[PDB]
């Protein structure tokens, strides 16, 4: 209790950051991930933003 | 959203599912019929030796204290487990052969 | 029958006086040796002092460690017991210091009482929560318990109609069979029907059994008895003998002092005995001195047949018995003779006599004079076959042809190293 | 409590002073040692003090020379409530630690840290539970009454404490108390109320417990834990089991440095109190090399405790070395570290020290074997008197006697072996005995 | 209110322009020393260029802990720094090479930023149908409303945030504040509002929150890739087969294979490369390095060429010594000349009478201690007789000595008295030459 | 592009100074002087990208400071991608977690790089609009949809229980595997992208594909042969890439996964790449290990092996006796020597200068003729060291350029491992001998 009160206040997500990427390994591949990152990145949301 | 989590990952590096799959695969159709007896399998060669170990086990704990022996997978009436994690344990091992 | 350098020891043979005769409890002489053994025993069976220490050192062939199964057979069962060899201690799972204290507990008894619950019957109805219930021969009673026992009852394949036996205490399940009231139900069914159990359900019973505290640490740190799948499910995963922390031992004192207190337990000393503790470490031997000045550590014997030698572990202090001056600053010392001549004949005749074996009065002779040119050891393991040569000729007496012929036929170490120094290449 | 049978040192207690820190010639079951006691007497009010942290005391002088009672002594004296840890030199040689971590964790150990936790607790008799099903008007219904000495009220569940009731079989009025900051039921005893129909329970509830009357009750609870259990305890997902078992395996370094930080936190907010502990290690020379060097180290921190260390050998080879260096010690640490001298007994103490033994053994002692006794320690050494005093009982009251005199001290010289004798007779019998070389002879003819 | 030989040491008491006086920081004398290291405290601060060492060499008590706790103090909290001693990089669970090299990684620390938008009484809640296939039932909207204290809003979500709620066994009426990053939500307990629901209860009254219905907030985080990597390899997770296993497998550190380190140094370069993330390279605390060994020594001057190498500091006192694992070597302060011939060498001297005599002062003057002014000469003379860090520790016995006697000041026979009680060490080497009966 | 470095040690180094005849440029990518050095390194190099022998060891001599190291880093940058290149010292292979002998065989199956060429079959976010229905089995013909794309295509009782795993309102874009593999959500259109006040973690609105959905694209994979070796180590083991439990791979996997790559070499679909293992500070190192080298070499795949040492005659650590070079006279037979010369004076300056302008330090003449006076009497080092905290004092005097004063200044600052010899051995009192001797009372 005295311990596990600050996790309310300074936790940090380095999942949301994706930095346990080691455990994410078993189901993406390449094809649609440049294409999305890039296509998102500008057209998809110059529509949008 | 779209610079932090869009494609972070799926961008090969150090492996891919579908790599593992194309060098686990299996190049073999059958093979070791004789798994039958060659191999004997260790779930087959305990229940072979039934009759020795009604016949042998005698020996028994002279104490043991209750309370540490389900507390030692961590899970009581006061543990740091989850809820429904607990109880689906042995959901999936109580159906263990 | 079988029978190995030992057994012919039946104890010390001392008088209630403390005056230990000529030739009695299978020993002959060492009368010193047996007095202060027997005063060493009443120490021990006085049960007020802890953690005192002797060691006796003498040279080999000297009853060295059939005087300590003496004491040890002396002192009967009641007392724990547990030989050891230095050898022993050095361990490839945990440090030697602490395998040193896990003997150490293991050398204290304790002797405790309890009430055993047991319930037992016919299974006549099985409600999910778990509910159950019981028949007996007159009585009949309806149990809820947990739902542990019950997924073991499920594994157990216990049947409609079946007897089982439950402990209350621990939960132990256990299936007799089913009743003979139905039995002949298929011509030839593998089942063992049993006959239904006479007594109520319900049934207390009262133990006195005993154990040591070490059993207590480990039943405490290690769970190995359970039943469930999660228990040993757990208990499967670390196999490994690993250390124990002090503070358990702390607790274990604190509960086995506060069962003494109130009056259902007595704590019982014994006998720690460590053979050939020459070759001991250094390190090992410097942590004696702070567990023998402890409050719970027992009696200790030690033996070592050395003179002026270095300890194992350093290379430059040379000492008694191979013993630093430390550790025998708090040691007291035990002088063992060697025999001799009419010692050796009546040693030679006995070990004889519990082989039941016939020796002929020359032989005696010649046995005797041979074992006082090379050892006794030597006359006692060729005596045997020397009976079994006399036995090819169909006799049941030992001829001295026969012990000539056996003697020829087996060597000694003296006439073995003679051989080996005039050798071509090493025989 | 604390059960046993006789210790070596169970007549020390806890030294023997003054205010002014001036030893009496004979307090709490030892004798002698004047400066050594007075030096003692320091560093126990450095401890009291508790503003002095990583300092080092070694004690040094012959073998059987109070060193060990001295540090008993201390030990007694400090009293409940400062950790207190007695380590051997062997004991860290561990394949499953390394010497470094397992001084840590000694370290550690000997760090007190008083906290203070505030509940609202209500204890009380009551006489029945109420625990009702859910219907339509409302979750469930429940009125519990409970009764003290002074006054009885009546109280309401809620909802979650109809599940920790029927957890286990409570007893219709039993004394039970509960936190609401915690919800846990103490079912310390049954109502006492009339002990009329509360007269023949078969043992049970240890005299149940007299009711205090009020009920709302906030007492603060002490507790005292130190810096290697909270360690312990945050390392693994249950290191409360790994502190009962010793499996804790190198527990990492930003862990410790995070915990300082945090209980520093918590003693400038004032939820922590700090108690300076103690560190004993005995035998050090048979330390090594990087353990000296670890501790050089770690002594200048500020969460180091007080760390006394005692030796026998003088001008010996530290191990990992090749040189003799003096007092078996690194040069540097004995810069580091406070000499304390303990100097040879005299008859006088000797005796008196044996006549403690002796009305600490239930020994009784005549004069002249006392006398006797005496003679034989100075010609000796003292553990040989100590341990013949004990063993001429069992020849005393073996000729009926239970007064011990001098006969069976006399017997009990002749039965049990000096080590002067003993070598003695070694020495003129080497041909019995194995030789260093493996030279035996086992023939006594040719 | 505890000293242990240090913590009076306040900085290294360098001016601007790179100057030294006599008296500050709790620091006296050596000044070339600690002009030196301020240089490098500021070759440090420029976080431009890492992978050098420094040692620094001198004879026992001279203040080298005392210069690197000056450095640490200098540099401040935020650049991380990791002092060690040789012996501690032996260990029985993995390599010498293996655990220099967590060091080296826990030697430089990186800061993040990150925004994160947050929702938090809980108003009510419904689910919201036919799934047009083959699936059993499920909700196609969720609606809720949350009360807060700047006003109240109802929240539309997936019946997934409706189950992880559901997990979180949650009351209607509740507290709750939800995670709109990834959907995890706990529960905050029973809010304030529903006071006193039933006569006695055990859920902590959780004050309801002060602020909008949704609130974003700025957190700044300092963590080293060595946090970072071992994270990465470690799994995580809940009931999960390897989970339990994890759970129960005594999470011994294993030997960190270089993979990680690449993976994590190209995602941090992007991330820098973005401009989120800045690296603070940090400095690592060597002490009493002769007890390091040759295969320790190759292996530190491969990971000197590392190209993330942090600046690392050494500490000796030995001489024309022999390094431990070889015996052909001789080299100085027992480090290897390869090794030698790749850091710089910091030289440091005796302090003199003077100088004792103010070390004295300034140790007396920070336990608040009163010393009459015979006393501290006197204790100057046999602090340069015998050892400066003899006459620091005899300080609090004389103080006791002084309470004794109810007198704050300490007096010329109160630490004569302590000196005859403690002796030192050429004192008790004269006792143990003297004397035969083993000691 | 991708540089998180702050310096490196030689970080100038980028490549080998030749030309299309192999001559070694006099001053070309941080490095100066060693011709005969740089010939030689870039003959093995071209050996290297002409894979086409294996099992080559070749040694690299010298005295301290000489630069070995930089050839080394000199060919791996000179090789740059598409081939590994394994750095690795003598100490990290003693693992008391494996077997010296399984940790070198490890090495070696890392410094063997294998591709392979793939080509997948799928169609990519059309699923649009599900049509369940007559009851069971519902859902047998939906229409697929792009942003430039649509067809109707039937489907089956299988395709039914996959769609039902997951179900989706199929207004979205998913892309489904048309080679008869599974189903992927790709995420959520822009109809649905304003209908949630929360976000979470599981769906992301994805963009409708533009062109035909069906794609039939191959893909390369690029891996070393230590990894597909511990990928079939055990059932999975993606962790001992990671954690580092290899677990000393028993020799079952490594001759059936070396016919299966020559099997996939025949089949023409995989290609492998010799890459190069170079091991620095080689002589400490044990005999059992010298000898797994020298049968090692033997083998078919085995890479390009090269060594770094400076020691002379001395003592092998295995040994009793002082072997010449360090190593065992068999090893040297069967390598080839590659010897480097000292440094001049011209070279010294040139390297210093090189340095200078590396970490963009202004530098006078004067003050760099003076380091390369230093640089003659002690090592080059010791002044590549001394410019940066020459500069930082001529920032604190606050002029930009460096002076010779301020030079002069660092000097004076820091002792010379020579100067600091002398002063050990003019107070060896002072200090504390190998004898654990030493003096504290001055009086
Ligand atoms: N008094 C005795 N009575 C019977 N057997 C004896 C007697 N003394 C010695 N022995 C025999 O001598 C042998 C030597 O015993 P032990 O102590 O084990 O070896 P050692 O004396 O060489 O240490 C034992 O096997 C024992 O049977
Ligand atoms: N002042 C004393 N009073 C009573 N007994 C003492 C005293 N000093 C020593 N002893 C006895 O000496 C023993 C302790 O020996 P010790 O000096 O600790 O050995 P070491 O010098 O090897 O540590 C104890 O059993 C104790 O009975
Ligand atoms: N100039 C100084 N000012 C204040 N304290 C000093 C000074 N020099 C040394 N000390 C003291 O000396 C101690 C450090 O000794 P140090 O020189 O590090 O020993 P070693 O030479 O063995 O490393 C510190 O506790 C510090 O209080
Ligand atoms: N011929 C050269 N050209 C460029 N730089 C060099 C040369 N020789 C040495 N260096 C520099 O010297 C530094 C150390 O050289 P290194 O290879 O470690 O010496 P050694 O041969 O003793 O290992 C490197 O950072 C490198 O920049
Ligand atoms: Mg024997
Ligand atoms: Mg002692
Ligand atoms: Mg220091
Ligand atoms: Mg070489």
């Amino acid at each position: 209790k005295l311990f596990k009160k600050n996790n309310q206040v300074n936790r940090v997500d380095l999942d949301f950051l994706n930095l346990v990427f080691t455990l994410n390994d078993k189901d993406l591949t390449s094809y649609h991930a440049e294409e999305i990152s890039k296509l998102t990145c500008v057209k998809n949301f110059v529509e949008e933003v | 959203v779209n610079k932090l989590r869009c494609d972070r990952r799926p961008i090969f590096g150090k492996n891919l599912i579908d790599l593992l799959t194309k060098d686990r695969r299996v190049k073999y159709d059958k093979s070791s019929i004789i798994d039958n007896e060659l191999i004997k399998p260790l779930q087959t060669r305990v229940l072979d030796n039934r009759k020795i170990i009604d016949t042998f086990a005698v020996l028994t704990p002279s104490a043991v204290s209750l309370d540490m022996r389900k507390l030692a997978l961590g899970l009581n009436d006061d543990s740091s487990v989850g809820e429904n994690t607990r109880l689906k344990v042995m959901q999936n091992c109580f159906e263990v052969s | 029958t079988r029978t190995a350098a030992h057994t012919h020891i039946k104890g010390l043979g001392l008088d209630e006086s403390g005056v230990a005769k000529r030739v009695e409890g299978g020993f002959v002489g060492q009368i010193e040796a047996r007095e202060a053994c027997g005063v060493i025993v009443d120490l021990i069976k006085a049960k007020k002092m802890s953690g005192r220490a002797i060691l006796l050192a003498g040279g080999p062939s000297t009853g060295k460690t059939a005087l300590a199964l003496a004491i040890s057979q002396e002192l009967g069962p009641k007392v724990p017991f547990c030989p050891l060899v230095g050898s022993e201690l050095y361990s490839v799972e945990v440090k030697k210091t602490e395998t040193l204290m896990e003997n150490f507990r293991r050398a204290i008894g304790l002797r405790i009482k309890e009430t055993k619950e047991v319930y037992e019957g016919e299974v006549t109805e099985l409600t999910p929560e778990v509910i159950v219930g019981l028949k007996s021969a007159k009585g009949t009673k309806t149990l809820r318990l947990d739902p542990t026992i019950y997924e073991s009852i499920q594994r157990e394949k216990v049947s409609i109609g079946d007897v089982i036996y439950i402990e209350a205490n621990t939960g132990a399940v256990k299936r007799v069979g089913r009743s003979d009231a139905y039995a002949t139900e298929f011509d030839l069914e593998t089942e063992e029907y049993v006959p239904l159990p006479k007594g109520e359900v319900h049934k207390k019973k009262e133990i006195v059994q005993d154990v040591t505290l070490h059993d207590l640490d480990v039943a405490n740190a290690r769970p190995q008895g359970g039943q469930d799948v999660i228990s040993m499910m757990g208990q499967l995963l670390k196999p490994k003998k690993t250390e124990i922390t002090e503070k358990l031992r702390q607790e274990v004192n604190k509960v086995v002092a506060k069962y003494i207190d109130q009056g259902v337990a007595e704590l019982i000393p014994g006998v720690l005995f460590i053979d050939e503790v020459n070759m001991l470490d250094i390190e090992i031997f410097t942590y004696l001195n702070k567990a023998l000045e402890s409050n719970i550590a027992p009696v200790v014997v030690l033996a070592s047949n050395r003179g002026m030698t270095t300890v194992r572990g350093t290379e430059d202090v040379i000492s008694p018995h191979g013993v630093p001056p430390d550790l025998i600053d708090r040691l007291l010392i035990v002088r063992t003779l060697p025999y001799d001549k009419d010692e050796i004949r009546t040693i030679i005749e006995r070990r004889a006599t519990v082989e039941r074996l016939q020796v002929e009065s020359s032989a005696l002779d010649l046995l005797a004079t041979m074992g006082t040119e090379t050892s006794l050891r030597y006359a006692l393991q060729l005596l045997a076959p020397c009976g079994i040569l006399a036995q090819t000729s169909n006799r049941k007496e030992i001829v001295v042809n026969d012990v000539n012929e056996a003697k020829l036929l087996f060597l000694d170490a003296k006439r073995s190293t003679k051989i080996l120094e005039t050798s071509a290449n090493y025989l | 409590k604390s059960l046993s049978l006789i210790a070596a040192h169970s007549h020390i207690t806890g030294l023997g002073l003054d205010e002014n820190l001036q030893p009496r010639p004979t307090s709490e079951g030892m004798v002698g040692q004047l400066q050594a006691r007075r030096a003692a007497g320091v560093i126990l009010k450095m401890v009291q003090n508790g503003t002095i942290a990583g300092r080092a005391v070694l004690v040094a002088g012959p073998p059987s020379t109070g060193k060990t009672a001295l540090a008993m002594g201390v030990s007694q004296s400090l009293g409940k409530d400062v950790p207190f840890t007695a380590i051997a030199g062997s004991e860290i040689f561990s394949l499953e630690l390394s010497k470094t971590e397992a001084l840590t964790q000694a370290f550690r150990k000997s760090i007190g840290i008083k906290i203070k936790e505030e509940t609202e607790l209500i204890e009380g008799e009551v006489v029945e539970i109420q625990i009702d099903r859910s219907i339509t008007g409302g979750h469930k219904q429940g009125k519990l009454t409970i009764k003290t000495t002074d006054m009885e009220t009546i109280y309401e569940l809620g909802n979650k404490m109809i599940d920790g009731l029927t957890k286990e079989k409570v007893l219709a009025g039993d004394v039970i108390s509960i936190d609401k900051a915690s919800g846990k039921i103490t079912k310390l005893g049954r109502s006492f109320a009339r002990s009329r129909d509360y007269d023949a329970m078969g043992a049970d509830t240890r005299f149940v417990q007299c009711p205090e009357g009020e009920l709302q009750k906030r007492k603060t609870v002490v507790h005292t834990v130190s810096l290697h259990e909270i360690d312990v305890i945050n390392s693994r997902t249950q290191g409360f089991l790994a502190l009962f078992t010793g499996d804790t395996g190198e527990i990492r370094s930003e862990v410790r440095d995070q915990i300082n930080t945090k209980v520093a936190e918590w003693k400038e907010e004032g939820k922590a109190e700090i108690v300076p502990g103690v560190l004993f290690i005995d035998e050090v020379h048979m330390l090594d090399i990087e353990c000296f060097s670890f501790i050089n180290r770690a002594l200048e921190d500020e969460f180091a405790p007080i760390v006394m260390m005692a030796t026998n050998r003088g001008v010996s080879k530290t191990r990992g070395t090749n040189y003799k260096s003096p007092h078996g010690l690194p040069l540097d640490l004995l810069d580091r570290s406070i000499i304390i001298t303990t100097k040879s007994y005299n008859e006088q103490e000797i005796k008196t020290i044996l006549s403690i033994r002796a009305q600490e053994e239930e020994v009784e002692l005549s004069s002249d074997a006392l006398d006797l006794l005496t003679k034989t320690g100075v010609e000796t050494s003292l553990r040989y008197s100590s341990n013949l005093i004990s063993v001429a009982q069992q020849i005393a009251m073996k000729r009926k006697n239970n007064t011990v005199e001098v006969e069976d001290v006399k017997r009990a010289y002749l039965l049990f072996l000096d080590s002067a004798r003993s070598v003695k007779y070694v020495q003129e019998n080497e041909s019995q005995y194995i030789d260093d070389q493996g030279n035996v002879q086992i023939s006594i003819a040719k």
